[PDB]
């Protein structure tokens, strides 16, 4: 396969972020080959907007989600990956990858100003698809877990010098005062969690490119190692995905 | 905002013709106080 | 108000401009 | 002792000054030629010593190998030579021409050579010095097209002297590079990536120069003209004045980021190649030690080695993301559409790239007065400055001075015409 | 934040004093 | 307090045997040593490499050892990684790879030992320095 | 060094290139011999 | 014809300015750069100067005071690339990339270079000399050095030079410790053009003050002023002349008022003339000196010459600067 | 106005803490590889694949990893010794642990 858009062309408007179309041909024909073998996988991975569900009026809500504006331009998006996909005992595809992207964009929420960056990621993934390998388009289904590390490195020195591995271990400007109300940034903490995805595939086709659909994430915030609690996060967008082994 | 960028340019072109279209004026050229050559 | 008061004495700063280049006192030759 | 200003009517004399040092320009063409294939070692880096104009040499591709110093060593010394003789048969002229006699009492002689204030004159001399550029910049092209070569650091393997084959002659390409903006990589004249572009982009110069070069000839100022601009001769100096100014400006950004023009490999490497260069060079060494690039985390969260560009490709992460836009032969078979492609990078990656990055990124720009390479703490051991830095430098500082003179000279020109003289 | 408010008065009184002083020797001026 | 035989009085090689170098070669190390190494080796440091310095104490632990002559010697013509697996003359100087580190065309015998001395006579005069930089970190 | 045969001129060539600069010099000794008008 | 009765207005006296040609594009321009620049100061967002995302907010309302800070320089990521507000999406964006600096500085050294236009071109329609456009220069290179030359030679704007008070000495701090400048002539003299001036506007005021024309008008309980219809001027300067040479030696002294003058434009003017040079040096890496060290061959004993100390300081300073910024072992700009 | 499960918890800084199992001792699963120079030939490769097996649960398991080479193992033995075992410890790990340690330099 061959026709060449050059790196370029793309630098102009900005397409990388932007993953690869499927526009006609709705063939959600894929084989039940995989009984047959086994397949691999290469997957793009891009969003359309994110949502901070952030309120704090607590007992009365039932949903609090806003939308976001970008600050963290064109960013997003870049998502190259490699995985795996298997065939369970029971029918179902599984999956597994291994460059593991991730991203740090940053939005503003138009309530308080309060900028919001979170880390997207997609690391140590798992998938899952319902019942059989007789259909794909038809019935789209890929579902799993992320796992999700801390915005910040145990590296990260903050304004006064002061963390995990490095860094001091107090408030010099102040060297008589009080330990404990200070405790909470003089020590940081690291925290890894929940992660949740969900997949819905819109367009299969030829034999070439394989899956291209409706993204669906939801993580949490950056604490900052010891700051204000996380503020819960969703995510939605769309994707590429090729596959081919033999 | 694409808007936006139009709108500036014609400001900024404008006052450049005035700038240009200011010097190789044939009415004020280079006229001085001590000696007027027209 | 640490703000107000570093932008108070910013407004006189330049109400003192306006002031002081339009309104002075005339350097004539009339000696 | 404004001395060189009482000269200012007398052109018999200007003659004897202004080719006395066009005899110095010469000299000094010869002198430092031969100083250098003199201190000069072979296939030492060019510029791990101290040379400027042989690289010049090489850069026409005048006597070189795929990247190799030189093979060649002579071609040298022709340029030492002639220019340093060239300095005497135009001593003897400067000398005569300001000693034996003025002029412009010589009837045949002022219907070949006139004066100042003679619009038609003046225009037409202009002229004539327009069809010799027109002449000299051709001859680049000749150099290139049908003569021993040019030096290409291009596609493929080393680059070596090549020569150009219907150079890229279109109409419209050559001054879209005069039409682009001037910031971020995109220099008008400094984004030159293809060699061809160059050579078609001087074809079309000397058609101009010459075209011009006659148009004054025959024709005298018109009205509009003749209104803006004054006539005295200390005011033709700030024209000519400024004009050297702003390219010196021109050149010295010219001068850091390179085009083919400028092969790094004789100049050294750009300030932007270290930095990427840094970044190239490490990605090896832990992927040497099974480190996975692409789930590298750095303090920031941003991947110690792969991030992004505001309109979203992969670059080298670190403070070197401000030259993403770098583009040279070692860099460059890793990228590809969408940005660099993880998958060249740790499977299709070559040995000669991670010398490259070695040396350019130990050889950084960064360099003092006492010749101290590296940064501005390292220990006096090592000696090195790259010529960019030296060119840059230097270079900068007569383009800033002369502009000075821009205005000194052409607020002068205003008292003549009614002023203070 | 937390800032000492005797600056207020101090920084005002700086404003003030000094200010006034010239008022009212320009005054007398004319 | 000037410089000695002791000082330059250099293991040679594994056993126990001993050379006592000459102040004209000292000398002659710097300036090699300068020349096609202190740009990527400054003051005894890996810049490529940092986490592998020249200092005498890790060059012991190498393999095959190296706190002596012979084994830099051996080390110059052709390299060696710090567990002698990989054949690393397509990245370091090696006079076996003069057609890509011309700075080594030239070289010598007499020029490797002396080269060699260098290194090893150092860190008896720089002491802490040599290793991580001190006095320069 | 690769001049071959004329090996004999490093020196002249060496203390060569600086002489534009003493052109300068020259030119204020030519003002002391003439009273500096 | 209206185009005619414009190009007068432009030209001759307002009774308030003089703004010609080059007023016609230095007062807008300048107008622009200072509301925004105000206003940046008064609220502008955080802004993270290096790329990172880490932002720094050096505003009147984020929790600032005069000294604390101000307009902070663009992103290291838009860092030289021209980041203009339509480029952008919304001014939430724009608002912490750095944008209020490029547009402040872009527009007031166009307006500032024009400023120095004016200069000159009052100059031709008053018959004056043109000089006081030269003096300007000075000032007016250095600023486009510092804001300019520099983030052009480095990569960047970030980090060209914070427009708060509080910046500017980052700025000198970090700046000298990465291409050690104290230690470079142009920067000496800089303190010479300087301290210079310092030593001579003391000088000269000083002795024309102690040679005044002690018999004008002047008693103990008033003191009224001149004006040009006053032929002999101020002062009596034999007594000037008299008294400078008998504190040193006759040439010491300056024999007319235009080498005293010009003097005084002079030392200044072409101190800083290379200053600004200094910067636009190391703005390509070509560093001041570094006498690192002085040996004792006797066994190689590293010395520490004064100027070691100054690497020494000048080197925790390395150590610290844009912390957590560097992935890589060597900054390389 | 504080009590000590939450004070406690806090005050408690991972790295830290690990200054007792640690410091005497390389910890196979997670310190950057160049803390394996300070031994004989245990580098280059060794350490190539110490780093990627892990985690283990105890020092003698290293021994199992496969494709190894004879003289592989006898060399572990040797230095065996030397190391030790403990939890992994999130920080140090998801951030290139090899690497990411400031480069002495
Ligand atoms: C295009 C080239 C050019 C030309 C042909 C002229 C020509 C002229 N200039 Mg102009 N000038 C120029 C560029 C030029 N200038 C520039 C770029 C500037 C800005 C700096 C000036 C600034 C200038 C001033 C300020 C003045 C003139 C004046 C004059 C007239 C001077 C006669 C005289 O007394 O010279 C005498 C010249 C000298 C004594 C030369 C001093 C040169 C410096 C000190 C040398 C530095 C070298 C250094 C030692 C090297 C170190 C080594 C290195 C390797 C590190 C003459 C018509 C004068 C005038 O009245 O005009 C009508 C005058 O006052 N010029
Ligand atoms: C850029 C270089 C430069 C040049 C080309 C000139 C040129 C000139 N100057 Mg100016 N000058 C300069 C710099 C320069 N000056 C500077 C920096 C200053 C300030 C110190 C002055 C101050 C100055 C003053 C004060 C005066 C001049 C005057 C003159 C004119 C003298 C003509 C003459 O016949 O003299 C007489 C000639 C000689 C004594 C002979 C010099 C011989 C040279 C060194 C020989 C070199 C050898 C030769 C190449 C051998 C060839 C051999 C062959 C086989 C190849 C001449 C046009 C004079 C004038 O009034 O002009 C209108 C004058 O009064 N100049
Ligand atoms: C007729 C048109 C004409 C032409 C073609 C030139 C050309 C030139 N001028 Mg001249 N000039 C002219 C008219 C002209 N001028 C007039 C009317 C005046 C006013 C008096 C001047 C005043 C002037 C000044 C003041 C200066 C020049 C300089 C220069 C040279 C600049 C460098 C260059 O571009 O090199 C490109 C190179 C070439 C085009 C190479 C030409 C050589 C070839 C091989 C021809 C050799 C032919 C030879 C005569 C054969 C006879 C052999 C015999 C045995 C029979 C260039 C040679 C500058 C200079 O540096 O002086 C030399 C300089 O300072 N000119
Ligand atoms: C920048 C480039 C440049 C330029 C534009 C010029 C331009 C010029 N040169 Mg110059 N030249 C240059 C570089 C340059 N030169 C250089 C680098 C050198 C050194 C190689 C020379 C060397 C040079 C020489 C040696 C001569 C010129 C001459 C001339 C002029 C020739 C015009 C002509 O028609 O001659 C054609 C020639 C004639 C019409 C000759 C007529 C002969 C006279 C009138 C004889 C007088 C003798 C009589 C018998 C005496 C009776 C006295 C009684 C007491 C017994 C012209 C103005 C010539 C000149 O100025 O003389 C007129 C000249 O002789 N040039
Ligand atoms: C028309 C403009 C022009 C431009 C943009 C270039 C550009 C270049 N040349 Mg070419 N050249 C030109 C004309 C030009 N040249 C002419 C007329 C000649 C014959 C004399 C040559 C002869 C030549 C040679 C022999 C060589 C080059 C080389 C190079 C490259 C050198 C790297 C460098 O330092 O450039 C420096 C660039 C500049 C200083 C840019 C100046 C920009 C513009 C033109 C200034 C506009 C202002 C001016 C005052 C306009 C007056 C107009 C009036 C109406 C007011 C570069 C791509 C070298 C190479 O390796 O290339 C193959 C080389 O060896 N050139
Ligand atoms: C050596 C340089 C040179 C110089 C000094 C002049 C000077 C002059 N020209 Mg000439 N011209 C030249 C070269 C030159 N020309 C060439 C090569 C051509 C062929 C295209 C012409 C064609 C030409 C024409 C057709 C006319 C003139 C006219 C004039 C006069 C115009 C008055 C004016 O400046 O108005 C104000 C000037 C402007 C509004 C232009 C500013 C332009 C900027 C500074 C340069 C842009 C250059 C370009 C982008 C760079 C090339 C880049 C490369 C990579 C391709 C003036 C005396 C006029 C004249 O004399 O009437 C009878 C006229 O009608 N010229
Ligand atoms: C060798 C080619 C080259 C050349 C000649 C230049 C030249 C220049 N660069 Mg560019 N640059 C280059 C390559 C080059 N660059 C490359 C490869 C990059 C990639 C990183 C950059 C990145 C870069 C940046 C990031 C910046 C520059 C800037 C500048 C300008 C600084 C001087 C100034 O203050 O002018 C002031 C303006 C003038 C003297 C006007 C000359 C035009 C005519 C004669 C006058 C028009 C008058 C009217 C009043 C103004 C209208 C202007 C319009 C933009 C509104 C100068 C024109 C700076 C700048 O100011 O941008 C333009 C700047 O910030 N450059
Ligand atoms: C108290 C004694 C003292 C002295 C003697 C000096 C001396 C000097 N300092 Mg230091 N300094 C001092 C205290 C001192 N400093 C203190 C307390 C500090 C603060 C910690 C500094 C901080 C400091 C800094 C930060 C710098 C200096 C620098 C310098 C040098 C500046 C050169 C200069 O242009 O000065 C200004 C003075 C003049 C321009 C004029 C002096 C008068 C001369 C000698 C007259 C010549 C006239 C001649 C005899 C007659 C001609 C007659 C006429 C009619 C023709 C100078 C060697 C600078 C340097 O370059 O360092 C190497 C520099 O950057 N100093
Ligand atoms: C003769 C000859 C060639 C002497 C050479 C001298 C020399 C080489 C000195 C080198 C080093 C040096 C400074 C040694 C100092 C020894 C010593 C104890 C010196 C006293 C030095 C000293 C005070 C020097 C001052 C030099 C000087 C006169 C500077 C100019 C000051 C200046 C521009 C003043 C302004 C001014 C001057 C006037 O005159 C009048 C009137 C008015 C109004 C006025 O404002
Ligand atoms: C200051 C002045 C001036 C000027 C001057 C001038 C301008 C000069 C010039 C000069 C010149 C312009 C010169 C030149 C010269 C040259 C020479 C002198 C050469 C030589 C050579 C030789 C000797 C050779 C070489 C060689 C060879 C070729 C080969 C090999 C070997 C050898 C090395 C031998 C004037 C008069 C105006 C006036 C007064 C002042
Ligand atoms: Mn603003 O900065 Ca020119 O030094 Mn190195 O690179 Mn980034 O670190 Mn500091
Ligand atoms: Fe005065």
């Amino acid at each position: 396969a061959k026709q060449t858009l050059t790196y370029d062309d793309i630098v102009g408007t900005g397409l990388a972020n932007k993953c690869p179309t499927l526009d006609d041909t709705a063939r959600g024909a894929y084989p039940i080959d995989s009984s047959q073998t086994y397949r691999i996988a290469r997957l793009c991975l891009q969003p359309t907007t994110f949502l901070v569900k952030e309120e704090p009026k607590n007992k009365r809500q039932e949903a609090e989600f806003v939308p976001t504006k970008l600050v963290t331009r064109e960013t997003t998006s870049l998502d190259q990956i490699q995985g795996e996909l298997k065939v369970n005992s029971d029918g179902s595809l599984t999956f597994v990858e291994e460059d593991g992207i991730d991203f740090q964009p940053v939005t503003v929420q138009m309530a308080g100003g309060e900028r919001i960056p979170l880390l997207f990621t997609v690391k140590n993934l798992v998938a899952s698809t319902q019942p059989n390998v007789t259909s794909i388009t038809t019935s789209t289904d890929f579902k799993g877990e992320f796992n999700v590390p801390s915005y910040r490195t145990a590296n990260f020195l903050d304004p006064k010098g002061r963390g995990l591995a490095s860094g001091y271990d107090s408030a010099i400007a102040l060297p008589q005062a009080k330990e404990e109300e200070l405790a909470r940034a003089n020590v940081k903490r690291f925290s890894l969690t929940k992660g949740q995805i969900s997949l819905n595939v819109a367009k299969v086709d030829g034999r070439t490119g394989e899956i291209a659909g409706t993204f669906e994430s939801e993580q949490l915030s950056d604490d900052d190692m010891g700051a204000h609690e996380p503020h819960e996060v969703k995510i939605q967008g769309v994707f590429y995905a090729s596959i081919e082994p033999a | 905002m694409e808007t936006l960028k139009i709108t500036v340019y014609i400001v900024v072109t404008f006052f450049v013709l005035l700038f240009v279209f200011g010097f190789l004026s044939g009415d004020p050229a280079r006229n001085p106080k001590r000696k007027d050559l027209e | 108000m640490e703000t107000i008061t570093y932008v108070f004495i910013f407004a006189c700063i330049i109400a003192l401009f306006f002031f002081a280049i339009f309104f002075r006192e005339p350097p004539r030759i009339t000696k | 002792w404004a001395g060189n200003a009482r000269l200012i009517n007398l052109s018999g004399k200007l003659l004897g000054a202004h080719v006395a040092h066009a005899g110095l320009i010469v000299f000094w063409a010869g002198a430092m030629t031969l100083f250098e294939l003199a201190h000069f070692i072979p296939e030492k880096p060019m510029y791990e010593q101290g040379l400027i104009l042989i690289p010049h040499i090489a850069t026409l591709g005048w006597g070189v190998g795929p990247g190799g110093e030189v093979v060649d060593t002579f071609p040298f010394f022709v340029v030492g030579v002639v220019h340093l003789i060239s300095s005497a048969v135009l001593g003897f002229g400067g000398v005569y021409h300001a000693i034996r006699g003025p002029e412009t009492l010589e009837e045949y002689s002022s219907f070949f050579g006139y004066d100042w204030k003679d619009k038609n004159k003046m225009t037409t001399i202009l002229g004539f010095h327009l069809i010799v550029l027109g002449i000299g910049a051709l001859l680049l092209v000749a150099k290139a097209m049908f003569f021993g070569g040019l030096y290409d650091t291009w596609a493929p393997g080393g680059g070596d002297v090549r020569v150009i084959t219907n150079p890229t002659l279109d109409p419209r390409v050559i001054f879209g590079y005069l039409l682009k903006s001037p910031f971020g990589g995109e220099g008008w004249i400094v984004s030159v990536n293809n060699l061809e572009d160059v050579v078609g982009g001087h074809i079309w110069i000397g058609l101009i120069c010459i075209a011009g070069g006659i148009w004054h000839i025959l024709t005298t100022p018109f009205g509009w003209a003749r209104r803006a601009f004054i006539w005295s001769g200390e005011a033709y100096l700030s024209y000519s004045l400024g004009a050297l100014s702003m390219m010196g400006f021109i050149a010295t950004c010219f001068v850091w980021f390179n085009n083919t023009v400028y092969p790094s490999e004789f100049y050294g490497p750009t300030g932007p190649e270290a930095s990427q260069a840094q970044a190239m060079t490490f990605l090896i060494r832990d992927q040497k030690l099974g480190a996975n690039v692409g789930s590298a985390q750095g303090p920031t969260g941003l991947g110690k080695y792969l991030m992004r560009s505001p309109t979203g490709e992969i670059i080298f992460g670190g403070e070197t993301m401000r030259f993403w836009d770098f583009r040279g032969p070692w860099l460059e078979p890793l990228r590809g559409p969408n940005g660099l492609d993880l998958n060249k990078i740790k499977n299709d990656i070559q040995p000669w790239q991670e010398r490259r990055a070695a040396e350019y990124m130990t050889h950084a720009p960064l360099g003092s007065l006492n010749s101290v390479g590296g940064v501005a703490t390292e220990i006096n051991s090592v000696n090195f400055v790259s010529p960019r830095s030296w060119l840059a430098t230097s270079h900068f500082v007569l383009a800033f001075f002369f502009l000075v003179g821009h205005l000194w000279h052409a607020g002068r020109a205003r008292a003549a015409a009614a002023g203070f003289e | 934040m937390e800032v000492n408010q005797l600056g207020l008065i101090a920084t005002a009184l700086f404003v003030l004093v000094p200010s006034v002083f010239l008022i009212i020797l320009y005054v007398q001026t004319e | 307090a000037e410089l000695t035989p002791e000082v330059l009085t250099v293991p040679l090689n594994s056993e126990g045997k001993t050379i006592t170098l000459t102040e004209k070669q000292y000398l002659e190390g710097k300036r090699l040593f300068q020349y096609a190494c202190a740009s990527c080796h400054v003051g005894g440091i890996t810049k490529t490499n940092p986490s592998l310095d020249l200092r005498t104490e890790t060059l012991a632990l190498a393999t095959p050892p190296r706190d002596n002559i012979e084994g830099l010697v051996d080390y110059m013509k052709n390299p060696t990684t710090y567990d002698g697996e990989q054949e690393i003359a397509e990245v370091h100087p090696s006079l076996r790879s003069a057609d890509i580190f011309p700075k080594m065309r030239n070289l010598t015998e007499k020029d490797l030992v002396a080269i060699a001395g260098h290194i090893l006579v150092e860190p008896k005069i720089l002491g802490d320095k040599w290793g991580g930089g001190k006095v320069y970190y | 060094k690769l001049p071959e045969a004329y090996a004999i001129f490093d020196p002249l060539v060496d203390v060569l290139p600086v002489i534009p600069v003493l052109f300068l010099a020259l030119a204020f000794v030519w003002q002391a011999a003439v009273g500096f008008r | 014809n209206l185009w005619e009765r414009f190009c007068n207005w432009v030209t001759s006296t307002d009774n308030r300015l003089y703004v010609g040609w080059f007023g016609v594009i230095m007062i807008p321009t300048l107008l622009a750069a200072t509301i925004c620049f105000v206003i940046a100061f008064i609220a502008a967002p955080p802004v993270d100067i290096d790329g990172i995302r880490e932002p720094v907010s050096g505003s009147l309302l984020y929790g600032n005071n005069i000294i604390t800070g101000a307009v902070v320089p663009s992103s290291n990521a838009i860092g030289l690339h021209f980041y203009p507000i339509w480029e952008a999406a919304s001014l939430d964006e724009w608002l912490y990339n750095g944008g209020p600096y490029q547009l402040i500085i872009f527009h007031f050294l166009l307006g500032a270079s024009c400023y120095m236009g004016r200069q000159w071109e009052l100059s031709y329609r008053l018959g004056m000399r043109p000089w006081i456009c030269v003096a300007y220069s000075a000032p007016l290179a250095s600023a486009f050095a510092v804001f300019l030359i520099y983030p052009i030679g480095q990569g960047s704007f970030s980090d060209g030079m914070p427009l708060g008070i509080s910046g500017t000495f980052n700025f000198m701090i970090v700046f000298q410790a990465e291409h050690n400048i104290l230690m470079h002539p142009f920067h000496q003299l800089g303190v010479a053009g300087v301290f210079g001036g310092a030593l001579f506007c003391a000088m000269h005021g000083s002795l024309v003050t102690s040679s005044l024309i002690r018999e004008t008008t002047e008693t103990e309980s008033a003191n009224y002023g001149y004006k040009f219809g006053q032929e002999e001027e101020t002062y009596n300067i034999v007594a000037a002349h008299g008294y400078f040479g008998r504190l040193i030696f006759q040439y010491a002294s300056f024999n007319n008022s235009r080498s005293l003058h010009f003097f005084l434009a002079a030392w200044p003017v072409v101190g800083v003339w290379f200053t600004a040079l200094g910067i636009s040096t190391m703005a390509f890496n070509l560093n001041g000196f570094n006498f690192n060290h002085s040996v004792i061959d006797a066994k190689g004993n590293v010395i520490n010459t004064w100027a070691d100390i100054i690497n020494r300081a000048n080197l925790g300073m390395e150590v610290m600067h844009e912390r957590n910024a560097h992935n890589f072992p060597l900054d390389l700009a | 106005a504080a009590t000590a499960s939450t004070e406690e918890e806090l005050v408690n800084v991972v790295d830290e803490k690990l200054g007792t199992a640690y410091g005497e001792k390389i910890d196979l699963n997670n310190t950057n590889i160049a803390a394996f120079i300070q031994y004989r030939g245990l580098y280059p490769t060794l350490a190539k694949l110490i780093v990627k097996n892990a985690p283990y649960e105890s020092v003698e398991d290293v021994l199992n990893i496969p494709g190894l080479t004879e003289r592989q193992k006898q060399i572990l033995r040797e230095n065996l010794e030397h190391f030790t075992v403990t939890e992994v410890e999130t920080a140090l790990v998801e951030g290139g642990d090899r690497y990411n340690n400031g480069l002495y330099k």
